[PDB]
């Protein structure tokens, strides 16, 4: 039955992923440590992240101290979304070349999604619950570490407005995985019937958990398409980083993703 | 065998 894919998906994304709407919202209502200035930057560092300016690289920019720091949060989230997508029903008999191909094109526009869920238009919350970054101090940053989150604060802030629950939410994250025009796949067509499913799933899915909104299905079919334009635009900003910055080496992982991309 | 893959096959 097409309600067991929806359920199957959503355990799936509550067993998999380390922060989820709900629980984000309950912290960000109230005792995060909140990162607002520079000095607060050093101070979170020292409790949250020791290791890293343990000597170490704190003689690094602040700037380039926060990019590693993304990273590392990033190679964490691309782990869960794997393990998400092995338990996505029918993704395990997909060709494993092709769910390699899944993952690569996939994994930003779901990590720009569920970046929302953990985004009030004051800032965001980070380090697993335990920090908040303020948006305007992200903008402070030098160029061009100032540029990276914004364009994603102003994407979560209309997502945000959808008032989507994680029942939801973990249905589009499979979709956005599921997606059979993906560059390289081998089996599209059995890639885009697995979609189909999902998709239809996610359809019903909408209808039932928001009657009020007759139109939330096209507009996440429209967020999809932001979300490929918005990862376009990042992936553009990164490699002006890995070009300009020195400091700023990409995690082998992360260059495996963005290589080829776009 | 991409990092990837790794993940996978993990
Ligand atoms: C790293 C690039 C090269 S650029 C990039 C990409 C993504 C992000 C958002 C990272 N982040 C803040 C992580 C902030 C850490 C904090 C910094 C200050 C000191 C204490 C620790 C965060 O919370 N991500 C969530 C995770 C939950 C699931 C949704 C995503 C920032 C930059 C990449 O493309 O990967």
């Amino acid at each position: 039955d097409l309600k067991s894919l929806a359920k199957r998906i959503y355990e799936a994304y509550l067993k998999n992923f380390n922060m989820n709407k709900v629980k984000a919202r309950v912290i960000l209502s109230g005792p995060p440590f909140v990162i607002h200035d520079m000095e607060t930057l050093c101070m979170a560092e020292k409790t949250l992240v020791a290791k890293l300016v343990a000597n170490g690289i704190q003689n690094k920019e602040a700037e380039v101290r926060i990019f590693h720091c993304c990273q590392c949060t990033s190679v964490e989230t691309v782990t869960e979304l794997t393990e998400f997508a092995k338990a996505i029903p029918g993704f395990a008999n997909l060709d494993l070349n092709d769910q390699v191909t899944l993952l690569k094109y996939g994994v930003y526009e779901a990590i720009f999604a569920m970046l929302s869920s953990v985004m009030n238009k004051d800032g965001m919350l980070v380090a697993y619950g335990n920090g908040f970054i303020t948006r305007e101090f992200l903008k402070s940053l030098r160029k061009p570490f100032c540029d990276i989150m914004e364009p994603k604060f102003d994407f979560a802030m209309k997502f945000n407005a959808l008032e989507l629950d994680d029942s939801d939410i973990s249905l589009f994250v499979a979709a956005i995985i599921c997606c059979g025009d993906r560059p390289g796949l081998l089996n599209v067509g059995h890639i885009e019937k697995m979609q189909e499913g999902i998709v239809h799933v996610l359809r019903l899915h909408l209808q039932s958990n928001h009657p009020d909104d007759i139109f939330l299905f096209p507009k996440l079919l429209q967020k999809m398409a932001d979300l490929r334009q918005l990862v376009t635009e990042h992936a553009q900003l990164v490699q002006i980083i890995k070009k300009t910055e020195s400091d700023a080496a990409l995690h082998p992982l992360l260059q495996e993703i963005y290589r080829d991309m776009y | 065998p991409s990092l990837l893959k790794k993940l996978l096959l993990a």
